[PDB]
């Protein structure tokens, strides 16, 4: 019996939107479980038959129940459900890291970028069409106005 | 960038779905098996005290 010790708001933060309902019923029977497993020990109490070996004057009928008893083999349940949970986990870390990747890949890319604005030439020496260069923002659209002053009067 | 790296943290801890489940398919088959051994406990026991009763 060794569970997985498990956070709540950790839990919370990782659920999409349409299956929260489900995420929910998950935390309820996983409540419900604890309490139940906590109300029962794990063996029952076997008794001894010398309450019941020298009290019954049935002919030998407690012999053959206890027989019956200790030749008895309870049905352990088998799992058949948690393997094809792992496989959608291994399924899920394939597309987690494959994402994981892309992501660091759109870090590395502000990073540089980050430093090309971190190492811009102070201003002072600054051509306009190297400010251009700079915040492609600030260009001016000379296929939208091709005339002096290149923007409309009011923006001036 | 702070968004992102939030985004990979985030994305690490994803693996908290699947042992939640795992937790509970293992609880569940644990109880059934309990009560099943309570329920034929029990049960044996009750034909046994019937004939000291009667």
């Amino acid at each position: 019996l060794a569970l997985k010790t498990i956070d709540w708001v950790a839990f919370a933060e990782i659920i999409p939107q349409n299956q929260k309902a489900i995420a929910s019923s998950l935390k309820s029977w996983n409540e419900t479980l604890t309490s139940r497993l906590a109300a029962l020990p794990e063996n029952p109490p076997a008794i001894d038959w010398a309450y019941y070996k020298a009290n019954v004057a049935k002919a030998g009928l407690v012999d053959d129940f206890e027989k019956k008893f200790n030749a008895l083999k309870v049905p352990v349940p088998e799992d058949k459900y948690t393997a094809q949970v792992d496989a959608e986990e291994k399924e899920d870390v394939k597309s987690c890291a494959e994402w994981v990747s892309l992501s660091k890949a759109r870090i590395v890319e502000y990073e540089k970028e980050m430093e090309k604005m971190k190492n811009l030439i102070p201003f002072d020496q600054m051509t306009i069409e190297d400010l251009n260069e700079a915040f492609p923002e600030t260009k001016l659209d000379k296929k939208k106005y091709p005339y002096w002053p290149h923007q409309p009067i009011e923006n001036l | 960038i702070d968004t992102e790296k939030s985004q990979q943290a985030l994305v690490q801890k994803r693996h908290y779905l699947f042992d939640v489940q795992r937790n509970n398919i293992a609880m569940a088959l644990e109880v059934t098996y309990r009560e099943r051994l309570y329920r034929v406990y029990k049960e044996v026991k009750n034909r046994l005290d019937y004939h000291i009763s009667v």
